[PDB]
């Protein structure tokens, strides 16, 4: 149960966004990139990919050849919707492209309140010389993403992404680079 | 004259090797009576409270020298004449709780001894208040309020001359104080705890006796639907049944004018005292004297090399009684040539490799012993 | 979540009591002893310190010099007060005296239903020769207890105490001893 | 929280029963045997000790001298009684006889929904030659059981028992044996 | 799930405060210091930084050069607001300054009842000679804090801070010191 | 008299003071080791006095019958001589006392021995003076710290 | 227990080698004044009369151990500051006659020493009441009523 105790290590993230209008329509889900570059989903987004420029992270965004452990996670934000005046599921499905073909790599639980996380890892690796990249034309590829649900928007305001630059990280990258200015932090407690 | 003698031969520490009299500093008459209620306390004082102001050989050090590290030893010159013997025990345990207890299954068991009000000349018992190890400063039992005693159980059935309250003498000795403890990992060589369980009010004539009794062990003991946890009994359990060669210490707290011979061992406490030939189980026994009296025991695994319960529930049985123990049988035709009644001691200092294990989630029902 | 599985070891307790009348007043909390001797709180108790005489436990009650691991715990009892017709918090605060001075050693979570435990340990130790005791006049002391809440009595019937006589238990004790008779068990399933 | 993941090992049980009529009365609790032989509680049972004849289990039922690890467990069954139209506690209390004397060995949590398990172990052991048995007249005994609550029957339909024949199992037994026919499985999904 | 069992080690804290008036306004959050010195947030506080003077803690407050493990935590206090007449989230965000620039180091879950903790660690370290301090002018710094939410005050009375002086603690400090008198403990069970 | 309690720092009118000789220098509960102080004659080569220094029992008020009754060490100042130290170990107290206290700790229930001094000589000046005596802790002889103190304070008026 | 310990480590004789403090058992403030008549006695007590009842390191032996045989030694920590020195002498002689005398040409001369009320730190004078030889039992000066002292002649002209 709750013997929450001795938690640990260091953690960086990425951006931050939210389950939408009111105005607004029928159950969707945010399907954005799990690492770099084109970082947004499809269709009726208007979730505002409030892109942050993290350390180890744009490093992700700017890491072509990419070898090294990560401990991705999620957590959610909602409102003053009584635990009973509630129901806020989700089920992760991260994969390497996502489509009416494909088959998502992984999945993951929840179904309760706002601040409901998740935290794990994807043994990164690669092909040429054991490291890989964003459907890079040599033999072919796929890449990291995740399907962060949305089966009720007047249930969950925000979605939280986070990434762990581990020791097993034999990196590389310096990809050919466009905008990396900032959008850091608006603090409205 | 001048001198930084501020060190010299002045900083007085001395753990002191005074002759056990250049060490002696006590003066209190050990009480002794006749018109008496069985267990008869001839006092229960203190360590430091004991007195304040006692002119003797070791003097300023009681609260001066700092620390020493031997055993606070005693010898109380007593006696009487010749007619009958008796039991006595000095109380020494730990601190206190509240309005506590005052007996031989209580006050003693921390560290103890066993004596007779008329045996040859005197008894010994070298008290070292700290079990944890050895060495000692004035406090440790003071500000840790322990109180000590002196009292029978048995007694000289023949009540004599007057009320001879002898002398209680101590201070210390240069002995290798042994730091007592008891290994959780149950099965073990030797055993510490002590366990109080002697005496046996025996009539004159030769009532065809065999006053059985078990050997169950656990926690402490009763009192009118009331009980008593102690140090020879509870950490000395936890586990369930107990398994080892422990042995007792009987004595003639009775008579050199009244005798009896009573076996001591392990048969079956499901056989009532009237057996055909009771002397039918792997023996050991009495045959008392004017001189002889204190006796021990010894009962192992060539013998019972199989479990019995250091525990019980107020509703445990005989006509469904598990295990063998010491439930005794006389032998000889009991006597006195007067108006007397016999007795017989019982105790547990150290075993021969004891197997404890398992546990007892709980009951109690402090067996009337 | 619930991968409750392979639990283990052996466990003894102490006594057992309850959050009170109806009749009854405003939010209190049971503050009793965490080991031996005077084992009851202060003020409007009438909780009935239904004292049990446990094995390793009166051994606690009767353990002056005291060295050795314990894995104290708590758990609570309530009623047929629907999970919604509920709210039953508590927060442990065990220390060594407790007062309008002092500062409690530890604390601990909860806030839900009746049977809500807790289980841990207090590295026992001591001063003189590394072992200690109940404000015993040599240099000075303090001792074990715990503040087992009560911020709503028509929420929680009972309170559960339990103690673990571990291997690291270099004991001693045989304190000067008053009543140790019994009050074992009334079984009203 | 729910990082339910990598669970494991193999598991056998025993029988299976339920918290009763409607018709029916005031809060009781099932107090049956934790291993062998007489396997039912007392008083207003009519819970139907739907006895199963498990492998390692009648082996339990038929294991006189008994040495060897077990990982007993419980879990419960209820109904379509909304998480709010709910409150279903219990608190384990397994011991070695159980009575208005005795003192139960152990206890254990819960208080929520139907399918709420528990899973652990009782270091079996024994006296004569380190192994034991059902109040077998040599020195004396006690034996395994458990107090599986019932403080609300229109809250919990069934009770689930399960047992783990471990490696540390230096068994024996072949007790003098009456009926071991079957009552296997009625499958009404 | 709840196999709360064998918890452990030793724990000290800091101060203690609460989510505010009634009177009172719109969702805020307490943003105070995570270690020493200026220990309060900004804006409509009036939460009363009921400052305690802990052992290992003012030691924190008075530890300039600072090397050594800590296992910070949180837990919350609320009221008799039925589990259904409830909704009490929070999400930790401790960092090293906090602002409309910056980017908070870490975050952390919850969303339920009053007594809902958290417990972990921040590998302390430092620059000059591997140890650091409160934006101390040599090369530059930042320091420890945490953003302990407040998205509903008639949901959560108090906030709980706690700190762990570990072995990996190569300390120093004796900073130039003003008031360290006391404000120990008011005990209103 | 005066103790030898150690912990955190020190008072000021119901106000206190954590420092580096006092707080990491605790955490544990009671403290256990041969530490020793450094006295000095910040007083007089025209006023003297001789004051023991050691470990007896801070539960004995200054008027004892013959106070020079505990395992000694002491003053006997000079125009020249003045700075002095100390040394008090485990042949001596080889048993625990508390690096801590609570504003309500006692004497007529005072645990442990410390340095609570006694003069000796008949104090002087041949003028209009008044004596003094220092105290300090640089490095011990193997110190036993352990346990902890969940908390109080009450910064002993020293 | 039993033992003819009636000898053992009990017959307590010991001519005692207590550390000169494990030997120490005295407690009397040596008098010192200003408005003073030249020769200024800062007392003249006794040996055994001196006091009865003085809690110190050597204790029971004052009247216990039997005999010893060293010199009844003294050191009185004194001083003042810096300005002027002075004379003092302790009286120790034999028994008494009648209403006798009290001076430095008197009380001392049996066995004596000479000191200054402000010299560096202290004076020494190891008193062995028996001249005849050495060793000693409680009486020899008791029932032979000698009384001792302490006093100037000179003085620190600067009071």
């Amino acid at each position: 149960g709750p013997v929450c105790a001795e938690a640990s290590d260091v953690y960086s993230p990425c951006m931050i966004a939210s389950t939408p209008p009111a105005p607004f329509s029928d159950v969707t889900a945010v399907t954005f990139d799990l690492i770099n570059g084109k970082i947004t989903p499809v269709g009726d987004d208007n979730w505002n990919t409030h892109i942050y420029n993290p350390p180890i992270m744009n490093v992700l965004r700017t890491a072509a050849w990419k070898s090294g452990t990560i401990h991705v996670q999620l957590n959610v934000r909602g409102a003053g919707v009584k635990r009973a005046d509630w129901d806020g599921q989700v089920f992760v499905y991260l994969r390497q492209s996502m489509n009416p073909e494909s088959y998502d790599a992984r999945t993951f639980v929840i179904s309760q309140p706002g601040s409901a996380m998740l935290n794990f890892s994807f043994d990164i690796i690669g092909p040429n010389s054991g490291f890989e990249f964003a459907e890079s034309p040599w033999a072919n590829q796929t890449t990291w993403y995740l399907e962060c649900v949305a089966t009720n928007p007047r249930q969950i305001q925000q979605f939280e992404v986070n990434m762990r630059f581990d020791p097993n990280f034999r990196v590389a990258g310096n990809i050919l680079m466009p905008p990396f200015p900032l959008s850091t932090e608006t603090p409205p407690l | 004259m001048e001198q930084n003698l501020f060190a010299l031969s002045l900083d007085d520490t001395s753990s002191v090797r005074g002759s056990l009299l250049d060490t002696k500093f006590a003066q209190t008459r050990v009480l002794l009576s006749k018109a008496m209620a069985g267990g008869d306390v001839l006092l229960d004082e203190y360590l430091y409270d004991v007195v304040n102001g006692q002119d003797f050989r070791a003097t300023v050090a009681f609260l001066r020298t700092h620390v020493i590290t031997g055993k606070i030893k005693v010898t109380a010159t007593t006696n009487i004449s010749d007619n009958s013997g008796c039991c006595l025990m000095l109380a020494i345990n730990s601190g206190v709780r509240g309005k506590y207890s005052t007996d031989v299954y209580t006050i003693c068991s921390q560290d103890s001894m066993t004596w007779n009000p008329g045996c040859k000349k005197n008894f010994s018992f070298t008290f070292n208040p700290n079990p944890c190890g050895d060495s000692w400063s004035a406090e440790m039992i003071s500000r840790s309020r322990v109180r000590m005693t002196v009292i029978c159980v048995s007694g000289w059935t023949l009540s004599p001359t007057t009320d001879v309250i002898a002398k209680l003498d101590w201070s210390i000795v240069n002995e290798k104080c042994e730091p007592t403890i008891y290994h959780l990992a149950d099965c073990q060589n030797w055993l510490p705890l002590n366990r109080w369980m002697g005496k046996l009010t025996f009539p004159q004539g030769v009532t065809s006796e065999v006053r059985r009794m078990p050997l169950s062990i656990g926690g402490g003991a009763g009192a009118t639907q009331a009980f008593l946890a102690n140090m020879p009994n509870s950490w000395i359990s936890m586990w369930r049944y107990f398994r080892g060669e422990l042995h007792f210490e009987v004595t003639k707290m009775s008579s050199p004018y009244i005798k009896a011979t009573v076996t001591f061992l392990i048969a079956f406490g499901n056989l009532s005292d009237a057996f055909g030939f009771y002397e039918s189980f792997p023996h050991r026994i009495v045959q008392f004297a004017e001189v002889e009296e204190k006796c021990t025991l010894v009962f192992s695994q060539q013998e019972f090399v199989t479990a019995w319960s250091t525990q019980v529930n107020p509703r445990t049985t005989l006509e469904a009684d598990g295990c063998p123990y010491l439930y005794a049988i006389i032998h000889d035709s009991t006597t006195g040539t007067i108006s007397g009644d016999f007795n017989l001691g019982v105790k547990l200092v150290g075993i021969k490799d004891f197997c404890g294990i398992g546990s007892n989630p709980g009951i109690d029902g402090s067996r009337l012993l």
